[PDB]
């Protein structure tokens, strides 16, 4: 399946048709390709300055502990690079920021 | 059933030592939205709440030791702070440039207010009396005087005629700016009050002691509506909203609560101090609340109408 | 009310929803009886009903808020009255609870006349007197009854409290005749001790003491006072076996604070002074907890041998942070540490003394002390900061702090000498600091307006002569001995004091009379060493070794100002390790016989040895630069060049340049 | 009082420094300062009276 | 979401004990919910205010 | 013939005032033997055991007040002290040259002890954290945080991955050193601890009161396996000896009484130190016990294995 994931994704931005909304069936099979693929970087580096200055300044309302733990920055990471994962065994606050 | 609350902005630090005192106005006729506020420094920063962020505008400074109270007026442009240092200079909020200095000691002022017409800019004195200074026109017409102890709380009712003050060891006076002659004294509490606040339309008079309760007398008569007991530590502030249907209140525990006059009961409380909290204020229409804290920051609340 | 006629136990919970709900006038006036009855029986404080409901719901406050809406609302009615009067008596609002027993004694009157209008009586009273107005509560005692043990013992009070001791003693003797419950003996002959020794007569008070003492058990009451009045007493002696007695077969005893300060107190009778802090430094071993002691640790070590001032600091830190109503003496305690302390830290902001004295005087602005603290933190402040030479701050505010303290000290009940020495001390500190501003119209108007007030105490007086003499001398002038003599004079009257001694040598210096200055610095040091100081004895005799030094400096003849030096540098080095000191001796051997080896060896050792001052490494690093350019080795001096550039330095290398090209 | 007077030559040599010593605190804690003047302690009277 | 949703009930208790007379669960219920709600497990929503 | 417990030494006067922390190491298996004492003065001093007797090496200070703990490291010869004011040096152990000296905040470290390795020395907080300080490496490495009142006592295993951890309000708390996870809280006493020790082999441990009593637990479940009402006053410190048969045990009522696991009766008390005895401790084998009393005596006694 990582194969099948990066061959896909090869063949689809090669093309016009890059936004594109995978649909899995169970959360551990949802995470487990968002966390095999690592490597796209689909993003330019002015979409990536906006990604991050507002991902920032919706974050940075809540305390210290709170914005560092795992789901938060594997999250972050997955974003700036323009990859996403909406299941629901994620904090509400992402869902958001997702969306 | 409650409202939907929760923050809007956190600045991270700044000052660089405690903060002991806030003032927000919406003074100016058009949209200004500024914040005063100032801390265990000379400085007097002056923020203003912009669009959705506070923005450093001025960080003016004349004082040689940590301001205790500050205070700005609605009307005019202009601003009042007081420290321990005996000088009660007032700055110009347009320029960031003192106006005046008047010297007077921690025998002659301890805590500012304006007056509702920005006029008389009354301090609270060591000896028991309240001296009312002269804005624009000089010092000290006239002092009111009540055989007491050290007095910390000085209030205007936001329709003249009344003036309170609460004092060390309890006791509660209030003034009527008519003829300057005590109508009646509460005996309150046990312990400091160092805070006390009228309503608006001026017939509700909310203390704050320093045991943890919160007494909610009541104006041209003695009577008390019950105590609102539900902190567990000092009280230091209590700012009432601009309609008479919530108050807020910030204590030592390091927790800001919102209570409400009706039923005298807390809706909700925020827990998102680290340290003391020793200032809260409302803002024009009251739907934000500002809370400066013993840690250097600056926390700006959402509670919506 | 149907619960309550059948007798069940959730009758006092449906009362309090009743309360709840809206006000109505049964509902209330139950809840508040209610109330009471389970505040009366003392079976209860472990029970979850008293702990929980009572102290969990703020039961108390609810019932009063009560009871004042029904009394207004009937007010014709005495238990009401009573019941509200004695709910304030527990929130210790105590006026208002006066107001409510006076007004039950006007319903009261004319209808029962029986024991409850005596009891009514007996309350008031006793609460009149328990705040001021004790001519009224002996008038309301007089009108009743006194047969019974309560009315007797409440009138001996007000008498005792307003004065007429020999009436409270017959009072308390009359109330001895009628006991039972021999507790309440132990404790009338408690008070008999007490209040007949006001008046003197101490023999007695300890014999009876002692007579207390023979009951069958002690009471942990009379034991207290019995060492309390051997401490009134000198020669403690009876003291110690009173102590030993108390700690014996007595543990019910739960403040764990008064036994210690007791403790302290008798080690500080013998004059030990180090023993003391040893003691409760055992005490708070002991306890960890408590915050009081760790408190009165730094209390203690600020007053007794103030050389630990790190662990003061520390102590007073740790008793700030365990509580926060602990925050006014602790704050205090740990600021005047720090003002002891000096410098000695990482010139880290947000932590020297100002700040926390600041926090202080935010906190709890009625004492005196804080206000002095104050001053001398500004002063502290701007010598500090003169040392680093940036700028002087806080320049003018002395006067509002004189006049600060002054008025606090008006309100304070009763510690006599406490406020004369804190009022004297902070008149000392105003003037001397008014002097070094340099506003001296003030200072002498303000000496002026003192003297005037009373005759002459010979400390004030040297204060306007050191005022008048601050223009003269600054200057260089010639001074006749007739104003030389009167200066000798006025320092003499009030001697033991080792400032005083050290200015006028500074004096003598000033317009020079060497010998004679080492005289007067040789008598300051005798008084500061006799009078066990610590600070003292160091500062004159490193001041006499500087004076030495400098005098030798010019070159002169009679080459004995050294072996002065020799013998004062030797005397510190035996105390402590004063890096002055080392300085001083070396710089006396360069002098004398500037010479190549052990001269440079002694220095470029201290100049090379870490832990030192940064002014006291620079002036060394200076001379050894001289000295070094004296015996040529070019190498050397290149390796003083980057021990200069890896720190900051403008003068050293500045010379090095003005000397590598002469 | 034996001397009544001292000539003493005041700028001997201009190479050297003046030595002014400023004391803080009771806790033996030394310093030395650059200008000559006067000397300087901190505190003069002792500690306040806690 | 387990906690969300059980704030809701301990806050729809409070409701029914004062209805039935029972002034000791009131002052249980009061506080278990303000003990509960106070971070990111009840951070306010972005696209609500 | 019984070789009997002899009481087979007295030092009349060790230090100036009381006694509070003592340490005996075996490091050296040469004839070393070196015990350290700290002694309620700035004063800590070492002592050796050179063939039947202790002769003075050398006494180092430096120290605010009392000194409260000490403890020596099995891998290399270095000693540690702690003060109250949350200060704490390391010694050299063969020179008295103070190597380090960790600072400490006015909150950090009441009691020390070190890791097997000689790593960690783990140490105590007032208000209930368990930080760690690397030894000779590091500052403030990590720390291991709960929720709970003052710390007095702390333990620490041998093998490794286990650290119990007694506390004023009475409840024992054990955490494996691997994660942080806290294996399982017990729930213990009502009254503070002051001391908690493993065996070699660590499988028992065993917990002490202020109540009197003495608390035998199973390390692997909660099992209060033992109770112990021997001591009339207090229990101050216990320890083991390097077989699981016995241990010793210090009470304030001036006796130390050495109980046994096999049939948990006291076997023997001892009667001296007029005063209350506040350590005690066991040689590289069962043979010789040291017993520092509040009094300025140190007693060495004698218990064939």
């Amino acid at each position: 399946d990582r194969g099948v994931y990066l061959s896909l994704l090869a063949s689809l931005r090669t093309r016009a048709q890059l936004p594109v909304v995978v649909f899995t069936f169970s959360r551990g099979r949802c995470d487990e390709q968002a966390s095999g693929l690592t490597s796209l970087d689909l993003t330019t580096s002015s979409e990536k300055s906006e990604i991050h200055l507002f991902l920032q300044r919706c974050l940075a309302r809540l305390r210290g502990s709170d914005r560092q733990l795992p789901q938060v920055l594997h999250m972050s990471e997955l974003l700036n690079r323009g990859l996403g994962v909406h299941h629901s065994g994620i904090l509400p606050i992402l869902k958001e920021i997702v969306e | 059933m409650t409202n939907q609350y929760g923050i809007l902005f956190k600045q991270e630090q700044a000052h660089d030592d405690a903060i002991w005192s806030v003032a927000w106005g919406t003074n100016k006729k058009e949209n200004s939205e500024t914040v005063v506020t100032g801390s265990l420094d000379d400085l007097v920063k002056v923020w203003k709440w912009r669009d959705e962020r506070l923005d450093l505008q001025w960080s003016l400074e004349g004082h040689q030791l940590g301001v205790v109270s500050v205070d700005i007026s609605h009307t005019l442009p202009i601003a009042a702070s007081s420290s321990l240092d005996a000088h009660i200079r007032l700055w110009d909020l347009e320029n960031g440039k003192q106006i005046k200095s008047i010297d007077a000691g921690p025998v002659d002022a301890w805590t500012l207010a304006f007056s509702p017409d920005s006029q008389y800019l009354a301090t609270g004195t060591h000896v028991g009396k309240v001296n009312i200074f002269g804005v624009e026109s000089g010092k000290k017409e006239y002092s009111l005087d009540t055989r007491g102890k050290f007095i910390l709380s000085i209030a205007y009712s936001p329709d003249g005629k009344y003036l309170a003050s609460g004092a060390i060891d309890g006791i509660i006076n209030i003034f009527d700016i008519a003829t300057g002659k005590l109508l009646h004294t509460l005996e309150g509490h046990a312990m400091p009050i160092r805070s006390l606040t009228f309503s608006p339309d001026s017939q509700l008079l909310v203390t704050a002691s320093d045991d943890g309760y919160i007494k909610i007398y009541d104006v041209q008569h003695a009577n008390l509506a019950g105590t609102l007991s539900g902190h567990a530590s000092w009280v230091l502030n209590v700012a009432f909203c601009p309609d008479d249907t919530h108050f807020v209140s910030s204590s030592s525990d390091k927790s800001v609560k919102v209570w409400d006059v009706g039923t005298r009961t807390c809706v909700h409380t925020f827990f998102d101090h680290q340290d003391q909290v020793w200032g809260v204020k409302y803002n024009g229409n009251g739907s934000k609340i500002v809370s400066v804290g013993d840690d250097q920051e600056i926390h700006i609340y959402d509670c919506p109408i | 009310l149907i619960a309550e006629a059948v007798g069940s136990y959730d009758t006092m919970d449906l009362f309090r929803h009743t309360t709840e709900l809206n006000m109505h006038t049964e509902g209330a006036l139950g809840y508040a009886y209610w109330v009471c009855t389970t505040l009366q029986d003392k079976s209860n404080r472990e029970t979850e009903l008293y702990q929980y409901n009572i102290l969990q719901m703020n039961a108390i406050p609810a019932a009063q808020v009560i009871l004042n809406k029904y009394v207004e609302r009937i007010q014709n009615y005495a238990p009401a009255f009573t019941m509200l009067g004695y709910l304030n008596e527990h929130l210790q609002l105590k006026k208002e609870a006066a107001n409510a027993y006076q007004r039950a004694i006007l319903l009261l009157q004319t209808a029962e006349d029986q024991d409850t209008y005596n009891v009514a009586i007996r309350n008031y009273g006793r609460l009149l007197c328990s705040t001021g107005e004790y001519d009224k509560a002996i008038q309301a005692f007089k009108s009743t009854p006194l047969e019974v043990l309560e009315d007797i013992i409440g009138f001996a009070l007000a008498l005792f409290m307003k004065g007429l001791y020999k009436e409270s003693s017959k009072a308390y003797e009359r109330a001895l005749s009628i006991v039972e419950s021999e507790q309440d003996k132990a404790h009338i002959l408690t008070a008999l001790a007490i209040t007949e020794y006001k008046q003197g007569k101490t023999d007695v008070a300890k014999t009876l003491l002692f007579k207390c003492s023979i009951l069958k058990e002690p009471t942990t009451e009379s034991l207290q006072a019995l060492c309390a009045l051997g401490l009134a007493m000198q020669d403690a002696t009876l003291s110690k076996a009173a102590l030993n007695e108390l700690l014996k077969h007595i543990k019910h005893k739960d403040s764990n604070y008064q036994r210690c300060l007791l403790t302290s107190a008798i080690y500080a009778l013998q004059g030990r002074s180090v023993a003391v802090q040893k003691q409760i430094s055992k005490a708070v071993h002991s306890n960890p907890g408590d915050p009081a002691l760790w408190s009165l640790l730094s209390r203690v070590v600020a007053q007794y041998a103030q050389r630990n001032a790190k662990g003061g600091v520390v102590a007073g830190n740790v008793a700030h942070i365990l509580d926060s109503n602990h925050g006014k003496k602790a704050l205090l305690y740990t600021a005047v540490n720090q003002l002891a302390m000096g410098s000695s830290s990482a010139e880290d902001e947000k932590n020297t003394a100002l700040k926390t004295i600041q926090k202080a005087a935010l906190l709890s602005p009625g004492d005196p002390a804080i206000w002095a603290g104050l001053m001398a933190a500004c002063h502290a402040d701007d010598k500090l900061a003169l040392v680093n030479n940036t700028q002087p701050k806080r320049i003018d505010l002395y006067l509002a702090l004189l006049s600060a303290v002054s008025a606090s000290i008006k309100d304070e009940k009763f510690f006599e000498n406490y406020n004369q020495s804190l009022e004297k001390w902070s008149l000392s500190q105003a003037v001397t600091g008014l002097i070094d501003t340099g506003r001296i119209s003030e200072a002498e108007t303000l000496c002026t307006k003192n003297l005037k007030s009373n005759p002459d105490q010979p400390a004030v007086i040297l204060l306007l002569r050191q005022v008048q003499c601050k223009p003269l001398l600054e200057s260089q002038k010639p001074l006749p001995d007739a104003v030389l003599e009167e200066l000798q004079k006025t320092v003499m009257s009030n001697s033991t004091s080792v400032p005083a001694w050290q200015w006028l040598a500074h004096v003598y210096q000033s317009q020079g009379m060497m010998r004679a200055a080492e005289m007067c610095y040789r008598k300051s040091l005798q008084l500061a060493s006799q009078r066990g100081s610590w600070s003292g004895k160091l500062s004159s005799l490193l001041r006499l070794a500087l004076l030495a030094l400098k005098v030798c400096m010019a070159n002169i003849s009679n080459d004995h100002w050294p072996s002065l030096v020799q013998e004062a540098t030797t005397e510190a080095l035996k105390l402590c390790f004063c890096p002055l000191a080392v300085l001083l001796q070396a710089l006396l051997q360069f002098k004398r016989k500037m010479g190549a080896r052990e001269t440079r060896r002694l220095l470029e050792r201290v100049v090379y040895q870490p832990g030192y001052p940064k002014s006291i490494a620079s002036t060394a690093r200076w001379y050894l630069l001289r000295h070094l350019y004296a015996k040529d080795d070019y190498e050397l001096i290149d390796v003083l060049v980057n021990n200069a550039k890896t720190h900051g330095d403008t003068r050293a290398l500045e010379l090095n340049q003005r000397l590598s090209s002469q | 009082m034996m001397e009544t007077e001292r000539l003493v030559l005041p700028p001997p040599d201009p190479l050297d420094l003046p030595l002014r010593a400023v004391e803080l605190g009771c806790t033996g804690h030394w310093e030395l300062l650059n200008l000559p003047g006067a000397p300087e302690s901190s505190l003069p009277h002792g500690l306040p009276p806690c | 979401r387990c906690i969300q949703r059980l704030a809701e009930m301990c806050r729809s208790l409070r409701g029914a004990a004062r209805l039935v007379g029972e002034p000791v669960l009131g002052a249980k219920m009061e506080t278990a919910a303000t003990l509960l709600r106070r971070d990111i497990v009840f951070a306010a929503s972005l696209y609500t205010q």
